[PDB]
């Protein structure tokens, strides 16, 4: 009997139910408690399309809808948790759990609306243990999730010694836990638990009044060791949101968990019964938004798509020459000729196909901003990880440059941090922004028309070398001056933004690590062909060499960047 | 497949006590080995932790190990006995050295104690600890004989280091394969690693785990700052209480006074201070325990002048009654720490005295049998399990904080209120303990333990006799009493006890009211039935009327008479009374709250479907004088139902009559003293009051639901 | 505080069937 209790949940309801349907369970043996109260958005009539339309599938279905009122009395916003909203929380879990009990019915999994149980094997894998309440990992963006290590005083959180070493799924096995949120299987066949009581508390309860502990309580002071194993992967959920936020901030984290799950698994298809709200796109206040795709690979510009989608921003896709595919006839027609004396500085190879490719492709979308006159623009690859708010902040960063002034023309929004020093200056009255110093995998730059200007004044033709190298020598900030004496000018000013808002989709060394831009033929000749540099990968991960005294805290925090509760 | 016979156990221990105790049931609870040394030896080396120390095992063990310098086909092992206790079999133990397969495994820590210089010295580990303690070693005994025959040097000098100092040479380290147990497999040091240890239970044994690296050690040395902690660990593993066959070493080891002889003599004291009330009741219990007297020395050190008229009429029955009897009045201006210290001293140099039996003013022993079942238990320091009625506060403590001041431990709530019965190790005991009399003597031979310094007695006591390494027992086998509560106790009143009806329940209640209630509540009689309506049952003893009485005359300002009166609202009485009202001597609330809590049941009871909350407004006392007021004229009272309870004996202080009843020709003539009238006092009983002739009554009037 | 125990009880037995 898979209940649930839901409150203004339409902005992932779709999906939700999708997965739920999914399950591979008798149809006619299964069953549904839903309803919804004090939901002051358009879930009631979401739920009641599809209980309509799936009622003939299970064996039985109730519901007792309580969309008056809104909201509650004394309630601080629609993210307040006070006395009342848990009483009444407490109150519905204790009326499911008695109709549960009235029908004869085993076991009873209570999912939230915020959950979503994107495998199909929950709950044919979770009852094959023959456990009192036995729990299912959920899994997340961050550490916070539905299985607790430990209470210290008063139900408070308590980093066990083994809650990174679970959360990692570097044990496998169900280990038991002093309380698990979320996704429970409260299985009614045992005797034993005839006794588990939600709204009444048990009158030996000396805690907080909270509706995530009455339960512990009670399962403890029953004998009921709630076990919790996470020998699969199971789904993924949101992380909580603050007291005083909105519900716009909900569906954005619910999109970014849906990209999450569509980050290496395939995308999750909503409901067939229920229809899909398609919201329109936009350009996030940018003049264009270039894209750089490579022709044979498709699947990752159809994710990339998929997100901008889900986004809600519009692209100005563009196309790029294939460096590797590309010969000396062409090559030697454009001018392109490498730079003197240079070489790989990690390896020692002078220079490959695909980053005469990648430079070449950049610099021709660099003359087309400075041709089309664009003030700004937005340059992205084909594999990044957006950042949750991604849009928000990033308009809002944008407008506060723009209003301040000043003379910013290579603002950093993706970059690996290879200057391991001190924190860097901070350019006065900037919120959430730095002087930008040496850096590597800059697939992302908010560049203007001043920078393009100034980089086609460089002209480049007769040196070429990575972007990556050229960009730190364009803002004097390369370590080598050999560089910096071989290039004529260094009026770039570059700038970095410490709440990096994109991360590569696959780190190097990891799984599906196809380093097309690495792995190219040489410039010159057509047999050496250097393969992924296994022992070599040098550029990694520009984050567990950073986790040191990097300070980086007098930068202005944006109000955006701020999740999680008591758990991370 | 490594036979058992061949592992002994080498442990060392100058002295005999109670932690080594503790390691040999450990180790005979598996069927061990264990070879002990340097037993009865003065301990040539100084402090054991303090800064250095050790060099007298070394040399013990290296006089030991000649008889097996060329044994290699057995395995020996070397540990503390002070403070280790096993946990596991010796096949584990054996399997997992074989697992290991090096020829030496050294106990892992945390930090480097000896020195700090040589840190970077150490080969590098990935996640598990990096450093050398010498703690325990388990190896071969050609390899443990190779690698300490070297030891020549003084028996002050230390010893880590010394190990520490061999161990980092690289040469010899490959040579004899030294390895260090980084992942705790086999041993576990507390110092360091407090939070990654929960017991994980079982149905007959306990044990331990490390949840950091999920496995399950054999041996646990609680070095360092935790003798606390592993004292409180030993309370469980192995064999301490599990689910299943109660506690474990609680019932053995008992005296069980054979012989017929005379009991041993027992120094009682007592140390009244913070007035207590219900001291009266408290001194005549003194004198029902079930002890021959003249086998107990009492000690009354008194440090209160209000209390020195009590202890003065409680005095001359304790003089006929006990051995030997003595007093500390108020003149003599002592301090709390100079009484205990003083009895400690008097008993410590009588070698007569074998038990000094400390029992502070508010512990009531509602049990009589607590002393023998006490020394029967021969525990070398033991207290009573006692708590507030209705709180979790007891007269102990579960775990220390670092100020040294109460922490809460995780199965105090469990302690407290029954659910595990035994024996418990508890880092504090007060308000009752018995000392046996060779601890004060040559193991507690200064005097200063309660005075010398700004900290308060008890925890002074508690700290001083916890460093020398005696444990501190708590019982809770049996019922043995509660702690009364002296937060607040005022004394502006003759009988400042009527007004601890709030603050202890059970004992106001035992006191003050009738003895014979609870058996009319629950229904075998004594309620009696003069007229029909009209009942008669007992509420309030000889001593609540008395008092009650004493305090009325105290106040003596009998107002009323007049048919006005300003302390109605209205200013029009029905009829006037010579009377004393509750409000005006500010024990209108209590009277409230007993006829709340004492009357209502027996009123639900009695009239059966009725619910009453007891709500009254006008309550007062009335005398009868042949001169002063005659009884009442035919009236009826505004209430629903009256309380009426006489507060002196007819015939011997006075004599007259009851109440009458004109609807049903009825007659009161012998009112009781301590009993109390229900009927209806609204429509249908027209009652009229009988005239006194000669003496005084009084009586007490209260309506109820007006 | 210190060394938080896991009181471990075992599976009660299966409910009666219903009739
Ligand atoms: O009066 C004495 C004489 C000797 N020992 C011995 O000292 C050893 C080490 O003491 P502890 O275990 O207290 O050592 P730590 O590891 O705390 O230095 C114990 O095993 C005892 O055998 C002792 O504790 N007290
Ligand atoms: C209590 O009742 C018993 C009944 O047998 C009686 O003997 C005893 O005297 C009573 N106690 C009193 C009146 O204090
Ligand atoms: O005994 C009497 O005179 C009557 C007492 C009485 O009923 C009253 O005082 O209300
Ligand atoms: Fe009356
Ligand atoms: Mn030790």
């Amino acid at each position: 009997l898979i209940a649930l209790l839901a409150r203004n949940a339409a902005h992932a309801l779709p999906t939700t139910l999708g997965a739920l349907e999914r399950l591979r369970h008798p149809r006619e043996r299964t069953a549904l408690w839903v309803a919804t109260d004090h939901n002051m958005d358009n879930t009631s009539t979401v739920l009641r399309e599809w209980l309509v339309a799936v009622k003939s599938l299970y064996h039985s279905v109730e519901w007792r809808p309580a969309e008056e009122p809104r909201s509650y009395p004394d309630e601080e916003g629609p993210k307040h948790w006070s006395d009342s909203r848990y009483e009444h929380v407490m109150k519905l879990r204790q009326a499911a759990l008695k109709s549960a009990r009235d029908m004869w019915a085993d076991y009873i999994l209570f999912v939230d609306a915020d959950n979503l149980i994107l495998n199909p094997d929950t709950l044919s894998l979770l009852i094959a243990e023959n456990k009192t309440v036995v729990a299912p990992m959920l899994d997340s963006r961050a550490a916070y999730s539905n299985f607790w290590c430990g209470m210290t005083s008063q139900g408070y959180y308590k980093r066990t010694p083994a809650y990174i070493p679970i959360r990692k799924r570097d044990r496998r096995g169900c280990f038991a836990v002093p309380m698990v949120h979320s996704t429970f299987l409260i299985d009614l066949r045992k005797a034993a638990s005839r006794n588990l009581a939600f709204y009444p508390p048990h009158p030996d309860y000396t805690w907080s009044f909270d509706d995530i502990i009455v339960f512990a309580f009670s399962c403890k002071q029953a004998e009921v060791q709630m076990y919790v194993c996470n020998k699969e992967e199971y789904g993924f959920l949101p992380v909580p949101l603050r007291a005083h936020s909105t519900l716009q901030d909900e569906a954005e984290s619910f999109m970014h968990v849906q990209l999450e799950v569509m980050v290496k698994h395939p995308p999750a298809e909503p409901s067939r019964f229920i229809s899909a709200p398609t919201k329109t796109p936009d350009k996030m206040g940018f003049d264009e938004v270039f894209m750089i795709n490579l022709r044979r690979r498709q699947d990752r510009r159809e994710r990339m798509l998929r997100a901008l989608q889900a986004q809600e921003i519009e692209c100005r896709l563009v196309e790029a020459v294939d460096g590797k595919a590309m010969n000396t006839s062409q090559v030697e027609a454009l001018g392109i000729q490498m730079l003197p004396g240079y070489r790989d500085p990690y390896h020692g190879r002078p220079l490959t196909k695909g980053e005469l490719g990648c430079f070449l492709s950049h610099y021709n979308i660099w003359k087309e901003v400075v041709d089309r006159g664009l003030q700004k623009s937005l340059v992205f690859e084909d594999d990044l990880r957006f950042e949750i708010f991604f849009k928000r902040r990033l308009m809002n960063l944008m407008r506060d440059v723009e209003r301040e002034g000043l003379d910013w023309d290579l603002i950093y929004v993706g970059r690996k941090r290879m200057q391991v020093e001190h924190p860097e200056k901070a350019v006065p009255r900037v919120r959430n922004l730095v002087e930008a110093d040496y850096s590597y995998w800059t697939l992302a730059y908010v560049i203007s028309l001043q920078g393009a200007r100034k980089l086609l004044a460089a002209e480049p033709l007769s040196k070429m070398l990575p972007v990556d190298e050229f960009l730190p020598v364009m803002f004097d900030k390369h370590p080598v001056s050999e560089y910096k004496a071989h290039f004529s000018l260094r009026n770039l000013h570059a700038f970095s933004v410490e709440p990096l808002l994109i991360y590569p989709t696959h780190y190097t060394g990891d799984d599906g690590y196809v380093s097309d831009t690495e792995t190219s033929v040489v410039w010159n000749n057509e047999h050496v062909k250097t393969d992924w540099d296994r022992a070599k990968s040098q550029k990694m991960r520009e984050q567990q060499a950073l986790s040191r005294e990097a300070k980086n805290s007098d930068v202005l925090q944006s109000p955006l960047d701020s999740a999680a509760r008591d758990e991370l | 497949p490594v036979n058992p016979e061949k592992l002994l156990v080498i442990t060392v221990a100058t002295a005999e006590t109670e932690g080594y105790l503790r390691f040999l049931r450990s180790a005979e609870f598996f069927n061990y080995t264990v070879r002990t040394l340097g037993l009865g030896e003065e301990w040539r080396g100084g402090d054991v932790a303090r800064t250095v120390g050790g060099g007298q095992k070394v040399r013990w063990l290296k006089k030991e190990m000649e008889k097996y310098a060329d044994r290699e086909d057995m395995i020996i092992m070397f540990v503390d006995s002070y403070d280790v206790i096993l946990a596991g079999s010796p096949t584990e133990l054996l399997k997992k050295f074989v697992q290991s397969g090096s020829r030496l495994l050294f106990s892992a820590e945390s930090f480097c104690w000896p020195e700090w210089g040589l840190a970077e010295q150490y080969p590098e580990v990935g996640t598990g600890k990096r450093f050398l303690n010498s703690g325990g070693f388990i190896g071969f005994a050609t390899t443990i004989h190779q690698i300490v025959r070297q030891w020549k040097y003084k028996d002050d000098d230390d010893d880590q280091l010394f190990y520490t100092r061999l161990y980092l040479d690289p040469g010899l380290r490959e040579k004899l394969s030294l390895n260090l147990d980084h992942k705790s497999r086999i041993f576990q040091n507390l110092n360091g690693a407090l939070d990654e240890v929960v017991l994980k239970f079982d149905r007959n044994r306990v044990r331990i785990r490390n949840v950091a690296y999920d496995t399950l050690p054999i041996v646990v040395h609680g070095n360092g700052p935790t003798k606390l902690q592993l004292n409180y660990l030993g309370n469980y593993v192995p064999n301490g209480w599990t689910p299943e066959g109660g506690c474990g070493f609680c019932n053995q080891d008992r005296r069980t006074l054979p012989g017929g002889q005379p009991p041993p003599r027992v120094f009682l004291a007592v140390f009244v201070e913070q007035p207590t009330p219900f001291l009266p009741r408290f001194l005549q219990r003194l004198l029902l325990l079930d002890y021959p007297p003249d086998r107990v020395t009492l000690f009354l050190h008194n440090n209160e002048v209000f209390h020195e008229p009590h202890i003065a009429d409680s005095w001359p029955q304790l003089q006929d009654h006990f051995s030997a009897v003595k007093l500390v009045g108020p003149e003599e201006a002592l301090s709390p720490g100079e009484a205990r210290d003083m009895a400690m001293d008097l008993c410590r140099q009588d070698p007569e005295c074998e038990f000094y039996f400390s029992l502070d003013a508010d512990a009531v022993l509602t049990n009589l049998q607590t002393l023998r079942i006490l020394i029967e238990e021969n525990r070398k320091v033991i207290a009573p399990m006692l708590s507030r009625h209705g709180k979790l506060w007891s007269n102990f403590w579960g775990a220390l904080s670092p100020d040294e001041y109460y922490a809460r431990s995780e199965d105090y709530v469990e302690l407290v209120q029954r659910k595990r019965v035994g024996v418990w190790n508890v880092p504090y005991i007060s308000q009752a303990y018995v000392i046996r009399g060779d601890t004060l003597r040559m193991e507690l031979p200064q005097r200063d333990v309660f005075s010398g310094s700004d900290t308060d007695p008890d925890m002074a006591f508690c700290k001083s006799f916890r460093d020398k390494g005696i444990f501190l027992h708590l019982s809770n086998q049996h019922e043995f009493g509660r702690l009364l509560a002296t937060s607040r106790y005022d004394t502006e009143h003759l009988h400042p006890d009527l007004w601890q009806i709030f603050d202890n329940p059970v004992d106001w209640k035992e006191q003050y009211i009738h003895e014979n209630y609870s058996r009319a509540l629950e229904g075998e009689g004594i309620v009696e039935q003069p007229c029909p309506d009209v009942y008669w049952f007992p509420l309030l003893s000889e001593q609540m009327c008395d008092e009650l009485v004493a305090e009325m005359e105290h106040y003596g300002q009998w107002s009323g008479g007049r048919h006005e009166d300003s302390r109605l609202a209205g200013g029009y009485e029905n009829v006037p009374t010579v009377d004393i009202h509750m409000k005006q001597v500010g024990y209108e609330d209590q009277w409230l709250q007993l006829l709340r809590t004492y009357v209502g049941p027996m009123t639900e009871s009695l009239f059966p479907g009725y619910h009453t909350k007891a709500r009254a407004v006008m309550n007062f006392v009335v005398r009868y004088r042949p001169d002063e007021q005659p009884s009442l004229r035919p009236h009826h009272d505004s209430s629903t139902f009256t309380l009426n309870v006489a507060l002196n004996h007819k015939g011997l202080d006075y004599e007259g009559g009851g109440c009458r009843f004109l609807r049903y020709d009825c007659v009161i003539s012998s009112p009781r003293k301590g009993w109390a009238l229900l009927h209806p006092g609204r429509l249908t009983h027209y009652h009229e009051g009988l005239p006194t002739t000669w003496g005084t009554r009084y009586i007490m009037v209260s309506f109820v639901d007006p | 505080a210190y060394f938080p125990e896991e009181r471990w009880s075992p599976e009660s037995p299966l409910q009666a069937p219903r009739v």
